[PDB]
């Protein structure tokens, strides 16, 4: 049809993240923006810095609209993540690449049967190696959670060689071991 | 109802 945007599933809210305002956590996070259209998340992309070009100690994270991107949301105290650790070259390689492709299965909800088991994603620039990862809502639904990651490594393009693990927030949060690898 | 292919994401960019 041409003149008419193509809706996502989702709303989405892009937070930013840099530890420059408060001594509190939660203090330093910044609503960006939100989108509910391809185009819409297209025309945020390309005005926002890649996730190589931030300061170290900065993060990105897409949630959906109303799942604050923190653990004591509701939806995600019960919650967990699929983390990907990248090396300091990888900043350079890999990083960028990997967190749209990230974008582009959340957005897409590619996820199939478990999309609304997914909550969000974040990135963290880290001095001591990158960190992505995607959010989900229950670290005790195996099929959901196992899933998830087995659709985020395909689409990485990692090989079975390379392991990824799923971690709880309430084991992350706690002073990690993996629930779930794929 | 709203999947997108990673292709169909790319082209619209
Ligand atoms: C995601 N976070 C992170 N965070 C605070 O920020 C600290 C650093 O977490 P991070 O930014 O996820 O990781 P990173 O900076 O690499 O440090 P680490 O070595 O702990 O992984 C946490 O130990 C915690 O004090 C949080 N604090 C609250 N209350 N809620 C949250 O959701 C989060």
């Amino acid at each position: 049809e041409h003149y008419i945007k193509h809706p996502l599933q989702n709303r989405w809210a892009l937070w930013f993240f840099k530890n420059d305002k408060s001594k509190t956590w939660q203090a330093n996070l910044r609503l960006i923006s939100k989108f509910d259209t391809v185009e819409d998340f297209w025309a945020l992309y390309n005005h926002i810095q890649l996730s190589s070009n931030l300061m170290p100690g900065c993060d990105y994270s897409l949630f959906k609209d109303g799942i604050e991107p923190m653990w004591e949301d509701e939806k995600n105290k019960r919650g967990g993540r699929w983390l990907i650790t990248l090396n300091k070259q990888q900043r350079r390689s890999d990083l960028d690449r990997f967190w749209l492709e990230t974008l582009l299965c959340l957005i897409g909800e590619s996820f199939d049967d478990y999309s609304d088991d997914v909550c969000g994603a974040v990135v963290n620039v880290r001095a001591k190696g990158d960190k992505i990862a995607i959010w989900t809502t229950e670290c005790e639904n195996r099929e959901a959670v196992t899933h998830i990651g087995r659709v985020y490594k395909e689409r990485l393009g990692l090989p079975p060689k390379i392991v990824i693990g799923y971690q709880s927030h309430a084991d992350t949060a706690t002073k990690t071991k993996n629930r779930f690898v794929v | 109802k709203k999947r997108y292919s990673r292709l169909q994401l790319l082209l619209f960019w």
